[PDB]
């Protein structure tokens, strides 16, 4: 579980892009103020086996 | 659910942001598709296994 990629962006990168950012991926309608369900952490694993 | 019961849905505008803005779900995943993108697509056919 150690390698990663971005699973959620608001807007596409631009060519040769670099983006290290945490924030919470708003996917519904309702805001998230920060803080869960449609509120998604923005990294995800592979879990390579 | 060995018997699992199947609809098809044809012929018909089907809304997923109803489904995707739900409160009511212990779960929602996609897989192929990004669950945003679903409303602007369109099927032969859609099926829903419950």
């Amino acid at each position: 579980y150690n390698y990663l990629y971005r699973l959620f962006r608001k807007s596409n990168l631009k060519p040769f892009e670099r983006d290290i950012s945490t924030e919470i991926y708003q996917a519904g309608s309702t805001p998230c103020n920060g803080v869960g369900f449609n509120c998604y952490f923005p990294l995800q694993s592979y879990g390579f086996q | 659910v060995y018997a699992w019961n199947r609809k098809r849905i044809s012929n018909c505008v089907a809304d997923y942001s109803v489904l995707y803005n739900s409160a009511s779900f212990s779960t929602f995943k996609c897989y192929g598709v990004s669950p945003t993108k679903l409303n602007d697509l369109c099927f032969t056919n859609v099926y829903a296994d419950s």
